[PDB]
């Protein structure tokens, strides 16, 4: 699994 | 520029539209002619502009993480090569997405970053440039790698700097790019221990500053603190 | 033709590798240049050519609505009239969306459909046709309103009187064309009651003939007949 | 509420 990053909304 | 005959009040409105009927591309090509007009960005400009470019990049990203799986399969014993058809796509999105990276890059460099003067404008276009070129990074394979890297490490870091000298450490801009350079480090640099120490400083921080808040602001930042713990837990 | 210089099977294969990565654009054009080729298309490549062109033109339908939503709302007495940015917008997306049809229309008349012979690609190309000018009639305003209307009417007809006569009841490509002509009875010909009663004798001729289906038949023949019912629920 | 179309999938 990926890390999350800042998102759009 | 396509957009050179439009308004630029008309390219941000109809980048407001574009968002609304989910056409990133278009509002993407629209805010990119609002940035040609040569005035600096408002806030919700600014935020427009991301959101724009982070969804076409992002369907670039999706594709290409599809195609470099299917490919990656494929350059084994097990199954069968069956030719050049999957390097050959997986190159072709991989250059649309270098494209897209490359004109962004090219708006901040011509000339968003230099015009920006304040430190939220300054460190979001900062944060961004560190944005672009960690996407880079993520399909880099030549020559350049670790050139494209430190670009992305030299740009998130100027963006910090400001960030921490300028900005309370709740401001939602601060964090995001807190939260973007963790991500680096984790992602692209090979660096865990840095991520983590970032990110779990970054969340303190503001843990303790948000008694300043209104419940606004409050709900503003604790939703990206929530993703710095997301990934501390992914990575611990 | 910008695919032209490819090999056929590398086309296709491009296309479901973009099918994959939900790169929907990308497998339409891949698709449109393996008709292009000149060869006939078999039943997986008709499908590859459906669920490329479907996933483009679905956005555009999608896009249209929204904006055309905004546009009526901005043209009344209430809010405020914000100049001309919405119409001409709309008017970009539905210009769009007309050349996707346009294509799709222009590769069923040169040259898929008069070198279909067999039962399920002419009746498959001819639903095609109708689906595509009902995705004009949808949009459609001005002295042609009419005259695409009755062209889908024609097409679905035509695919209607070839598939009674050579498929049988639970053929899935007969289902779905019966759903999709009921939807145009309903939605385009203001015609409920023909929307109604073609739905409802499709469904139970095909009821009727599952017991003739293996497992995997009955599947693939139930699942379009739940769509019948769906629709059936909505406007009963 | 819109009426239902063959889908794709
Ligand atoms: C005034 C200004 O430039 N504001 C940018 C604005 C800050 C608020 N905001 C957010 O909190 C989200 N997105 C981003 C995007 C970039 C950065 Cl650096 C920080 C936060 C919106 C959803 C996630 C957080 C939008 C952008
Ligand atoms: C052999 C041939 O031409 N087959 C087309 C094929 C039939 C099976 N199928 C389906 O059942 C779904 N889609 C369609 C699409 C068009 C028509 Cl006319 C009928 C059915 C797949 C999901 C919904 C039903 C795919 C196409
Ligand atoms: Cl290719
Ligand atoms: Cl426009
Ligand atoms: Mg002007
Ligand atoms: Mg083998
Ligand atoms: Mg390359
Ligand atoms: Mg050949
Ligand atoms: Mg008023
Ligand atoms: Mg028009």
């Amino acid at each position: 699994q990926r890390s999350t990053s800042t998102p759009n909304v | 520029g396509a957009m050179g005959s439009m308004e630029r009040a008309s390219l941000i409105q109809k980048a407001k539209l574009a968002e609304q009927a989910e056409r990133y591309e278009d509002m993407a090509a629209f805010m990119k002619g609002a940035v040609e007009k040569g005035e600096e960005l408002s806030c919700e400009e600014r935020n427009l502009l991301s959101v724009a470019y982070k969804n076409v990049v992002g369907g670039q990203r999706a594709a290409w993480r599809v195609l470099s799986s299917i490919e990656q399969k494929s350059n084994e014993e097990g199954s069968e090569e069956k030719g050049p058809e999957v390097r050959e796509y997986r190159e072709k999105v991989e250059t649309e997405l270098q494209g897209v990276c490359d004109t962004v890059l090219g708006l901040l460099d011509s000339h968003l970053i230099k015009e920006a003067g304040d430190a939220e404008s300054r460190v979001f276009y900062l944060k961004m440039k560190g944005d672009y070129y960690r996407y880079l990074a993520e399909v880099a394979t030549g020559d350049d790698k670790k050139r494209i890297i430190d670009s992305a490490r030299s740009a998130y870091q100027e963006a910090m700097d400001i960030s921490k000298k300028e900005m309370p450490p709740t401001n939602p801009i601060r964090l995001g790019l807190a939260l973007n350079f963790s991500v680096f480090h984790y992602e692209i640099a090979n660096s865990p221990e840095e991520a983590i120490s970032l990110a779990k400083t970054t969340f303190d921080e503001a843990m303790a500053d948000l008694h300043t808040l209104s419940e606004d602001s409050y709900k503003d930042s604790t939703l990206i603190m929530q993703l710095l713990r997301d990934n501390l837990t992914l990575w611990t």
